[PDB]
């Protein structure tokens, strides 16, 4: 499998500081079940979104269901089954920072995973239970798909 | 107070030791009195170096020029050896202290065993040794790096 | 999503909702209500203590609208089964919540052989009439 | 160790033994002595069963209560030495001293007597004379009591001073006859202040 | 960095190949607000400032003369200190 | 019996063994063993101490010297409490109570005090399994001290008693007015909101009573106080309140408001949704969005300095606020009849102008005064005036504002006077802001500017008194004078101006609150001056 995290998000806000870049838009989203905050940079030119939209976000370690753990090089001539066939927006990046409310005595209840998709940043802030597949300096796929419900 | 809380590495609290060190090491650093004495001597030498620094550097200018960028080397080691700074590590603090002490022997500017030569060598690398001991502390190697 | 048996379901409910100090139903109840547990409550509701019933009924409202939409019939069943408990608290709460899955609102009926409600409503209404 | 208790009415071990010697049933008399004559508080009587239950006898907390009341008395009188009207409170301390001069002979309450004597600026002369008669009472007395004692005791004052004079002579003759034959260190070398 | 609906790379992704070896460097852009480091979004810059390079990969930030120029601690300086001089020469040529 | 006699003799050798609690048992065992008691007597001769009698003797010594006997008894009892906690064992207590089988009178003495009852409560909590603790609890309940037993959580678990307590508390609240509601609110709210079930039932009955349009405002205020208290405790039930109302016909609005109140922030998406639906031909119930928490968050967003809001949705925000505040609806039997939207264009323009003035912190106060005509024109609406006072509240809440404030009698206080004049309901908020300013003791400015600011605040609160808001202002002055946190010159000038502006006759409450004000020597020895018009002498003579 390799599904590090899966949930349903709705776009609660678009970039509040203004459009710093024309093609890239900042999104502040909330969860539905686990109630965790999300900040994401998206290529708004090719995948336009607006306020009030909902989408399924499935962070996955690999696109292959059998979990063969590909190296991470571009090989378009690959006929193996992939998760991207059932998702509209796919990004590939690496997680570079993990925060938390860690104390010197007891553990952390909230975590914050920072991932960079080659420049486009995403921060997933939530309770520590739902964020366990995130280990710093590891590759991650985004795999979000809009919902019509 | 901040200096003491950042460079003491107290061996009294057990929960913090479990959080930062493996179980095979926390019992060793909790039961052995020799290790605690070594740690206290290390902190005292750090305090003496702090006094020396405050004497040499008035106006509180903490920017200095030194040969080796210790923080960048620590970062490089962290990225090379895949530290994962979230789980307790396997590094006895006495290993850090002994390593720093033996490293200070090798970095020589004045070569010789004469007391005059010894004093000159100690003076030549004084600032770098102070910086190295303030960077490779027992607590920092277990709580920050 | 395993089928948790009646004694096992009661043990699970009295362990997760057994915090008497937590008279407030924790937000975790939103994730503590699934299809299997609600389905299996049909037999373990007899052995639940009154505090457990009150906590579960108060947490039943802290659910997503889509979850309520997809889990209607089981929740109607649990409401009708809660309407047959010794504590009138559960009876009244289930009676009002029977309309929650249908329209999203809470029913409003009082003074129906409820002496404390009768006294409270009468005295507060007459006092408000005195100090209108 | 328990002399002088009989004067104030608090029976000591001597009379306790003399009574239990010719009593067939010590239990009832002991109970009435510890309850009526002792702490006449229903709270302590209700506490007694619990302290029996723990296995720690009534001995330990009775001793702790006695010691803490002794400490509270001494600390309270220490505060008293600097609060209230000076003359009236001094006379009250004198009254406490004349009451406790019967119990001065029992060491478990002797520190109370010595503390009161220390606090009082001028101890009555008869009490000072009786204290001077015993060595332990004299040594236990503070510097104020010693000052009050020495003002009228010529021979005692001279005898107390004499060992210090002998020590001064010994150290002077050790300095005059010292092997350090150096110019910088002689008999008169230290400054007068030193 | 993007696979669907069309495979598109990013300038930072391509520049990560130019950076030699495994170089770790942190700089700040010329137009970096000072108050940004105070509140939230410290590690996720809205203005794409705070250049960060880990393992010789440009994670985030916009490069200017503050990080590629003739200043102490610049990217070329870290390249010369960590790698040799031949590697730095290749770095210059590849960038150009 | 050699071992028994030897162990008994060794026990007797311990310092003061005679007052053992088993000395009866030990001596009975010794007598059974055949040991003659003369050795015991001889050993206890030197082995006795009056650790029970001379304690009392020192007690009367302290009493004679001047110490209170009550304090001595309290110290003795506290030491007994501590030594009993550190020397308690329950199981053997159960054994001895099974041996006895009767109700102990010494246990009655044990319970007779409050501290020892608290010790019993602690023991019962620590050792629930033990029998004597439950027996003591039931004895306490039978003796009439069941109230001292833990009842904060017991009240929640009881239906009818809690219902009667709620009924009596609310009846007393409505009897004594807001002054008594402020007193009865803490305990009643804590009892209701400590248990979630109690909170739900209480909110249900308050909502049911508030259904009546006649006098339901008080019931709705009670429900709002209860829900605010519940939210302040970390328990969120706003979605429950929305489900209580008529939000079924508008699920979108209910979901939006629930999310907004749950996360406690202002998001453009839900506000856009609400603007779209409310501006449409079928607006939802306006009363649903009239929750004080939402409006407080909205004022935090658009008035507090440092808060940034979307400029592209600012018009939608203003329209939502105007509809929630100024647009009126008629309801008969909970049925929507007509909608008055007159206060929608001018009101929204005023809101926009006031928000632009307040959130433009770079502009100086002089520029704001330069538009005083428009400021006064817009400040005449209740929501806008309250928002202005809130903006001033955060703006002056910064301690450095007084350093940047270069007027003895600034314009902010004039706006406060305008707020007090404009609306009567805003008087408590003006009073709270003035109390916050006056209680703010400054250690970073000269005392002279503090004195000027306090004199100006006294003028403002005199104005508050003049407009009918007398009782709280007079009570606050009385409290300040009896607390010595105000300069005597300030009090003298305040009272002089009060008696200068006001004229007889005076109500019973006013004279009852003001006679002790003159009773203080700090006013009698200062304001009383030789003149034809002496306010203190006049007020004394007229009463």
């Amino acid at each position: 499998a390799g599904i590090l995290f899966e949930d349903i998000f709705d776009v609660k806000d678009i970039d509040p500081e203004g459009k710093k870049f024309d093609r890239v838009s900042r999104l502040h989203c909330e969860s539905e079940s686990f109630k965790m905050d999300l900040i994401l940079d998206v290529n708004i030119q090719i995948y336009p979104v607006d306020l009030g939209d909902k989408f399924r976000l499935v962070i996955a370690s690999t696109l292959y269901e059998d979990g063969t753990l590909d190296d991470g090089e571009y090989n378009p001539t690959d006929d193996r089954p992939s998760r991207a066939d059932q998702f509209e927006y796919v990004m590939y990046g690496k997680v570079y920072r993990i925060e938390g409310d860690e104390t010197s005595t007891e553990a952390a209840t909230r975590l914050s995973a920072y991932v960079s998709y080659g420049g486009l940043l995403m921060r997933l802030q939530g309770d520590a239970n739902n964020l366990h597949g995130f280990e710093v300096d590891s590759r991650v796929y985004l795999l979000m798909k809009k919902l019509a419900f | 107070k901040a200096f003491e809380k950042k460079f003491r590495f107290d061996y009294t609290n057990e929960r913090a030791l479990r959080r930062t060190l493996q179980e095979d090491l926390v019992k060793d650093v909790l039961s052995n009195a020799h290790i605690q004495n070594e740690l206290e001597r290390e902190f005292e030498r750090m305090r003496e170096d702090r006094e020396v620094l405050r004497v040499i550097f008035p106006t509180g200018d903490s920017k200095v020029v030194l040969p080796c960028n210790l923080l960048r080397m620590i970062w490089n080691a962290q990225k090379i050896f895949h530290i994962n700074p979230r789980l307790p590590s396997d590094l006895h603090p006495i290993k850090v202290v002994e390593g720093v002490k033996e490293l200070s022997k090798k970095l020589v500017i004045v070569n010789g065993d004469d007391p005059l030569s010894r004093q000159a060598q100690e003076n030549a690398t004084l600032l770098f040794n102070i910086h190295l001991r303030s960077t490779l502390c027992s607590r920092r190697m277990a709580e920050e790096f | 999503m395993a089928s948790m048996r009646e004694s096992d379901t009661g043990l699970w409910l009295h362990n997760k909702l057994g915090a008497t100090d937590e008279l407030w139903a924790p937000p975790s109840i939103a994730s503590l209500l699934t299809a299997a547990v609600i389905d299996n409550i049909r037999l373990c509701f007899h052995g639940l203590s009154s505090a457990v019933k009150l906590k579960l009924l108060l947490g039943t409202l802290h659910l997503p609208r889509r979850t309520v939409d997809e889990m209607k019939g089981a929740l109607m069943e649990i409401i009708q089964l809660a309407s047959l408990d010794s504590d009138p608290w559960v009876l009244m709460v289930a009676d009002i919540l029977k309309s929650f899955p249908d329209t999203g609102s809470l029913n409003l009926e009082l003074e129906e052989q409820n002496p404390n409600v009768q006294d409270i409503l009468g005295e507060l209404r007459e006092k408000v009439g005195e100090c209108e | 160790m328990f002399a002088g208790l009989q004067d104030l009415g608090v029976a000591n071990g001597e009379d306790l033994k003399e009574t239990l010697t010719n009593c067939t049933e010590p239990l009832k008399a002991i109970e009435q002595f510890q309850t009526e004559n002792g702490v006449l508080l229903p709270s302590l009587q209700s506490a007694l069963p619990f302290l029996d239950l723990h296995g720690t006898p009534r001995l330990e907390f009775h001793q702790s209560v006695f010691d803490e009341l002794r400490d509270k008395l001494l600390e309270r009188v220490s505060a008293i030495a600097s609060e209230g009207k000076a003359e009236e409170r001094y006379k009250k301390l004198e009254d406490l001293l004349e009451k406790s001069f019967s119990l001065v002979k029992m060491p478990s309450l002797q520190p109370v007597v010595m503390c009161v004597m220390k606090h009082l600026p001028k101890v009555p002369e008869k009490k000072l004379k009786l204290v001077m008669a015993d060595k332990e009472l004299y040594r236990a007395c503070a510097v104020e009591v010693k000052r009050q004692i020495w003002q009228d005791n010529q021979a005692l004052f001279g005898d107390e001073v004499s060992p210090l004079l002998k020590q001064y002579i010994l150290e002077k003759e050790s300095a005059l006859f010292s092997t350090e034959l150096s110019v910088l260190h002689n008999f008169f070398s230290p400054s007068p202040k030193t | 960095a993007i696979l669907k609906p069309r495979p598109l790379w990013t300038g930072k992704q391509i520049f990560s190949l130019i950076i030699p070896g495994h170089i770790n460097c942190i700089r700040t852009h010329s137009t970096h607000p000072d108050d940004e480091d105070s509140g939230p979004y410290k590690h996720i810059s809205p203005g794409d400032t705070k250049v960060v390079v880990e393992n010789g990969e440009l994670i985030m930030g916009i490069l200017c003369k503050k990080s590629l120029g003739t200043s102490a601690g610049s990217l070329v300086h870290i390249s010369y200190l960590e790698m040799g001089h031949d590697i730095t020469r290749l770095f210059y040529s590849n960038i150009q | 019996d050699a071992e028994v006699q030897q162990e008994c003799l060794h026990k007797f050798s311990t310092r003061d063994y005679i007052m053992e609690p088993s000395i009866f048992n030990t001596l009975k065992r010794y007598f059974q063993a055949g040991g003659s008691p003369e050795n015991v007597i001889q050993l206890l001769s030197e082995n006795y101490t009056a650790v029970a009698q001379t304690v009392n003797l020192l007690a009367e010594w302290l009493i004679q010297t001047g110490v209170e006997p009550v304090q001595v008894q309290e110290t003795v009892e506290n030491h007994l409490k501590s030594l009993l906690i550190k020397h308690f064992d329950p199981r053997k207590a159960d054994s001895i109570f099974t041996e006895e089988g009767e109700t102990p009178a010494w246990l009655e003495q044990m319970i007779a005090h409050t501290t020892w009852r608290d010790l019993f409560y602690k023991l019962a909590e620590a050792h629930p399994d033990c029998l004597m603790l439950n027996f003591t609890v039931k004895l306490i309940s039978d003796a009439g001290y069941q109230g001292e037993i833990t009842s904060v959580s017991t009240a929640c678990q009881q239906l009818e008693v809690f219902s009667r307590v709620l009924r009596t508390s609310l009846a007393t609240i409505l009897d004594g007015g807001e002054e008594n509601l402020e007193k009865n609110l803490p305990e009643f709210a804590k009892m209701v909101c400590h248990g979630e079930h109690t909170y739900l039932f209480a909110q249900a009955m308050m909502s049911v009573l508030a259904q009546e349009e006649q006098g339901g405002s008080a019931v709705r205020r009670i429900a709002q106080e209860v829900q605010r208290f519940a939210q302040e405790k970390g328990h969120d039930a706003s979605q429950i309140t929305l489900a209580l109302g008529t939000a079924a016909s508008y699920p979108r609005a209910c979901q939006a408001l629930g999310a907004m109140l749950s996360k406690g922030a202002l998001n453009p998406a839900d506000i856009t949704v609400l603007f779209k639906m409310f501006t449409s031909m079928d607006p939802p119930p306006v009363e649903l969005i009239r929750v004080p928490a939402f409006l407080d968050l909205f004022m935090q967003s658009l008035f507090k300095p440092g808060a940034r809001i979307n400029q592209d949705h600012k018009h939608k925000y203003i329209h939502i606020l105007a509809y929630a505040a100024s647009v009126v609806e008629t309801w008969k039997k909970n049925k929507r009849v007509s909608i008055n939207k007159d206060e929608l264009k001018s009101t929204s323009k005023a809101v926009e102008t006031v928000h632009n003035l307040c959130c433009n912190e770079n502009k100086g106060a002089s520029e704001l005064v330069a538009e005083l005509s428009t400021l006064y024109q817009c400040i005449r609406f209740p929501v806008v005036a309250m928002g202005v006072l809130k903006w001033v509240d955060w703006t002056v809440s910064e301690p450095r504002y007084f350093q940047l404030q270069t007027d003895h009698t600034p314009v902010h206080l004039a706006l406060l006077d305008e707020i007090s004049t404009c609306h009567q309901l805003l008087h408590p908020q003006v009073l709270q802001l003035l109390v916050k300013l006056f209680e703010t003791e400054h250690s970073q400015l000269d005392v002279m500017e503090q004195l000027e600011l306090k004199k100006t605040l006294l003028d403002r609160m005199v104005h508050l008194l003049s407009r009918g808001y007398v009782l709280p202002v007079v009570s606050y002055i009385r409290k300040c004078l009896e607390k010595l946190d105000t300069d005597i010159s300030l009090i003298r000038y305040f009272v002089t101006e009060v008696l200068d502006v006001i004229a007889p006759p005076y109500t019973s409450d006013f004279v009852q609150l003001f006679l002790p004000i003159l009773e203080n020597d700090s006013i009698a020895g200062t304001i009383k001056t030789e003149g034809e018009h002496d306010p203190v002498t006049e007020f004394i003579a007229h009463c």
